RNA sequence: GGUACACGAAAAACCUUACCUAGACUUGACAUCCUUGGCAAAAUUAUGGAAACAUAAUGGAGGUUAACCGAGUGACAGGU
RNA sequence: CAAACGUGCUACAAUGGCCAAUACAAACAGUCGCCAGCUUGUAAAAGUGAGCAAAUCUGUAAAGUUGGUCUCAGUUCGGAUUGAGGGCUGCAAUUCGUCCUCAUGAAGUCGGAAUCACUAGUAAUCGCGAAUCAGCUAUGUCGCGGUGAAUACGUUCUCG
């Protein structure tokens, strides 16, 4: 038995809410069919960007319509991996729109 | 009765050309475009 | 205003036409389009033809304009009088 | 006079302070979103599209 | 009071007393005042002569209040027996600087003289 | 047995721990005076108002903590978090502090500043012509 | 063409005297939308008056603004030319509000010194009938006697 | 007019810029279609230059012409 | 630029000016950036230089509380205009950048006829952040929070 990788910080991030959610379920379902202690799947604050446009194309700046892009944010620690962990990771293929932040 | 002149200029801003003149005669093409360098990626599954 | 460390301003070319007019002794008007260049004080003596925007008016330099920039002693705009509306 | 500007763009100028931003799309040169490179009108019509992903209207 | 031919409040302190004067504003008599070490709050009517020695000395040592004025009038002069385009501007009683003029800028110009809009009967 | 209640109001948290005392009450706010963490202004009689009027000779000692907002809208906070944490000691009192709607979360809340409008309901200067 | 009763705000009870008056004039010479200011020059003028008058802040304030308060208003009614006026009954919250608003406004424009004197001397100037707002009082209740004929018609 | 006037313009020193004065260019700064080759454009250093642009230089990634670099070439490109 | 109008900012002040100490936000933004601390400088800033690809590091909250002073003056109000010396960006700040320091101290003491907005965290007010941006008297615009009111009897008149 071995780790080679201790205190495994997955960060992960995306533009879209509910496939994140669901990348959550896939991504634990996994480690915890290896045998992983799992720290747990926190939520962090989401960073929301906001674009206004006027909305009329010359005149009447008065009208400006309003667009939003939110990006949620998640964390995942891992304690201790080892092999059966690491290999069983390759297959887990997450949705292009998630983001992955491994820091090792 | 008079003490001669305390005025007139020049001497003073004379100094500030000849800063000018060094500098135009140094000048070094460095030109460059950019600061801080690398860590620019995007993660993945270290392997897919 | 302007820095210390960086000095003065010449386009450098208005430099290289100054000293080749100042050592020959019939000098003429020398035509600069160059409002930008500050005074030098080698430059005194020697006159100049800025580009006011439509024509080049001739500044004759002196020891007191050493400190100013060159497009300083020219106009660029007109006006002298308007019209009674009604 | 729109393409001769939109190539000029293109093309590098010989100071830094000559760069400016242009929509890629049309050659609109003012209200350019850096954040996109799209101006105001264009992402108008590609957000009413879906081509930017996670850009809904808001309700705050 | 007895400074040169000014003549400060004697009701006032000393530190108000060097503004009123022409050529010294705020900052600076606060700088004679700590440069002289005499304290402020101190009303000009109570002091005595030991203090009123060494504040004309500073005030001579700077420049004075009455050469300021001359000091001025030849920039003007100076600006304007140059020729130069801000001393045209400063020659017609107009901003000097960067300011607008077309519907502004009337501290230089003086009361309003009403002249007679266009007439339009519509078009 | 402590009893512990949680305000809100102007986005203000707010952690009141209620500890039955008989040594005087000794108000106390985010382990400071009370008389150093307001200006004082009088403000220190309305968090007390539902502690007044009942009563306050039983020297609850109170440990309050709050994070965040300016200092009435602080102040708000802790007012309902004393009435939480009092809903947990005799239910009774629950009947009269109802009453005088002193159990009510407030929901105001400043207003979003809208597009073509000086503020949250301001707007610009009309002109006839 | 509303139809509709607006709603209204408690009032609150005053914070020391318990006289809740006390905070609808706090409100009404505020300023800059600042509480604090405002509560301390007025509450500072009762100090003066316990130094002035040897009496009961709260006592000569009721004696002040309940005096100074009005009876009757008069409605402008234009119909054909200029307007005339109809005398009518004012309730009692309304009552107490011109008393307040009418005190502040002759405080901001005395001669005196900073307005917590002021506002001082105008409070225990309205005690003895003689003073700014007296006069107004007394000048529309005069309005009003004059005006007693066209009181029945109202509109 | 209300429904224009801190409006287009969510950034006019040069650039932007569409304007004026000047110095320069003509299948053109950019594009396709056609006969035809690629053994370059850049960038930068010189001289003349207000800079455009010219005459000289390291002759340049590459991939054998992919993209582009061109010649020839008339349909045409182009117009804020 | 002889002038006129519109929208805003600053004021004409002791609910204030100046000085000292000091408590309490939310949102947002950041690797040609945010820039902590330290050294120099009357200051804008410069040098050194960590930390932070960010619930971690950075972007000083101001009004507010207390103390001192001014004592109602065209002033310790008001800051325009003007002169000089500096700092930053940028090839380049004269036409035409802004900041700091020093100097001066216009008008203005609540504004005529007539008009505008607003029904609670609203009107009024105090700061903070972002967009476009090398830099910009944006006092503009888009957002976030701190304090926080008064009044609505009624449809006779007024506009739609
Ligand atoms: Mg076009
Ligand atoms: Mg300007
Ligand atoms: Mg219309
Ligand atoms: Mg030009
Ligand atoms: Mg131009
Ligand atoms: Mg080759
Ligand atoms: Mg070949
Ligand atoms: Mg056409
Ligand atoms: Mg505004
Ligand atoms: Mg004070
Ligand atoms: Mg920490
Ligand atoms: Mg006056
Ligand atoms: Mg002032
Ligand atoms: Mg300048
Ligand atoms: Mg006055
Ligand atoms: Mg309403
Ligand atoms: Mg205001
Ligand atoms: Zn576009």
């Amino acid at each position: 038995n071995a780790v080679k990788y201790p205190e495994l910080k997955i960060k992960l991030e995306s533009y879209d809410s509910t496939l994140l959610d669901l990348t959550t379920k896939k991504i634990v379902e996994v480690v915890k069919g290896v045998d992983v202690k799992i720290k747990g799947p926190l939520p962090l604050p989401t960073k929301k960007e906001v674009i206004t446009i006027i909305r009329s194309p010359h005149v009447d700046k008065a009208s400006r319509e309003q667009f939003e892009k939110n990006r949620h944010k998640r964390l995942m620690i891992l304690v201790d991996v080892n092999q059966g962990a690491i290999d069983s990771l390759k297959r887990i293929k997450i949705p292009v729109g998630v983001t992955l932040r491994f820091s090792k | 009765l008079t003490k001669q002149t305390v005025h007139g200029r020049a001497e003073k801003l004379s100094g500030k050309f000849n800063a000018g003149k060094a500098f135009l005669e140094n000048k070094t093409p460095k030109k460059a475009k950019g600061k801080t360098e690398e860590y620019t990626k995007h993660r993945s599954l270290n392997e897919l | 205003s302007r820095s210390a460390k960086k000095g003065a301003f010449v386009d450098a070319h208005l430099l290289k036409k100054v000293i080749d007019m100042n050592k020959q002794e019939k000098k003429r008007p020398i035509k600069t389009w160059s409002r930008r260049s500050t005074i030098f004080p080698e430059f005194v003596g020697n006159t100049f033809a800025v580009h006011n925007g439509k024509t080049f008016i001739n500044v004759y330099v002196t020891d007191d304009m050493v400190g100013h920039k060159l497009g300083e002693f020219s106009p660029t705009r007109n006006f002298k009088q308007h019209t009674a509306n009604r | 006079a729109k393409k001769s500007l939109k190539v000029k763009q293109t093309r590098i100028p010989k100071f830094a302070v000559r760069a400016y931003t242009r929509c890629q799309r049309c050659g609109r040169a003012r209200a350019v979103l850096s954040h996109f490179g799209v101006c105001r009108l264009c992402f108008r019509e590609l957000a009413y599209a879906g081509a930017i992903p996670g850009v809904k209207k808001a309700s705050w | 009071a007895r400074i040169l031919g000014i003549d400060i409040p004697n009701q006032k302190r000393i530190e108000i007393a060097l503004t009123y004067i022409f050529g010294i504003g705020l900052s600076r008599s606060q700088a004679i005042l700590k440069q002289a070490n005499i304290n402020p709050d101190k009303r000009v009517k109570d002091l005595t002569e030991e203090e009123f020695v060494a504040i004309r000395n500073v005030a001579s040592a700077y420049k004075i209040e009455g050469d300021l004025r001359r000091e001025i009038a030849l920039n003007i002069k100076h600006l304007s027996e140059i020729g130069a385009w801000r001393g045209l501007r400063h020659r017609k009683n107009l901003p000097v600087r960067g300011q607008r003029t077309r519907t502004n800028a009337r501290t230089r110009k003086g009361p309003r003289k009403t002249v007679a809009n266009k007439k339009i009967e519509s078009k | 047995q402590s009893y512990y209640g949680l305000g809100r109001r102007k986005s203000s948290s707010a952690k009141v721990y209620l500890t039955p005392t008989q040594d005087k009450g000794k108000i106390t706010v985010n382990r400071r005076d009370p008389s150093e963490y307001f200006p004082n202004k009088l403000v220190i009689q309305d968090m007390e108002q539902p502690l007044d009027l009942t009563d306050l000779k039983k020297n609850f000692d109170i440990n309050v903590v709050v994070k965040g907002g300016g200092f009435t809208g602080q102040a708000g906070a802790i007012r309902l978090g004393i009435v939480r944490a009092l809903l947990q000691f005799n239910p009774e009192l629950k009947k009269i502090l109802k009453s005088k709607k002193l159990t009510t979360r407030d929901k105001r809340v400043k207003e979003r500043k809208k597009f073509g409008l000086y503020g949250a309901r301001r707007a610009p200067q009309f002109t006839k012509r | 063409m509303r139809k509709n009763r607006a709603p209204k705000r408690t009032v609150l009870p005053d914070p020391v005297f318990n006289n809740t008056l006390v905070t609808r004039i706090i409100n009404v010479i505020m300023e800059d939308g600042k509480k604090g200011l405002a509560q301390r020059i007025l509450y500072g003028a009762f100090d003066l008056i316990e130094q002035r008058t040897k009496e009961k802040p709260l006592t000569v304030f009721e004696r002040a603004v309940g005096n100074v308060m009005p009876r009757l208003e008069l409605r402008v009614r234009r119909i054909a030319g200029s307007n005339y006026q109809v005398p009518t009954e004012v309730p009692q919250d309304r009552k107490i509000a011109l008393a307040l608003r009418w005190i502040a406004m002759f405080a901001r424009k005395r001669h005196e010194k900073t307005m917590l004197e002021k506002i001082a001397n105008e409070i225990i100037d309205a005690s003895n009938n003689t003073g700014a707002a007296i006069k107004k009082k007394d000048d529309t209740h005069k309005m009003a006697e004059a005006n007693k004929a066209f009181a029945h018609m109202r509109w």
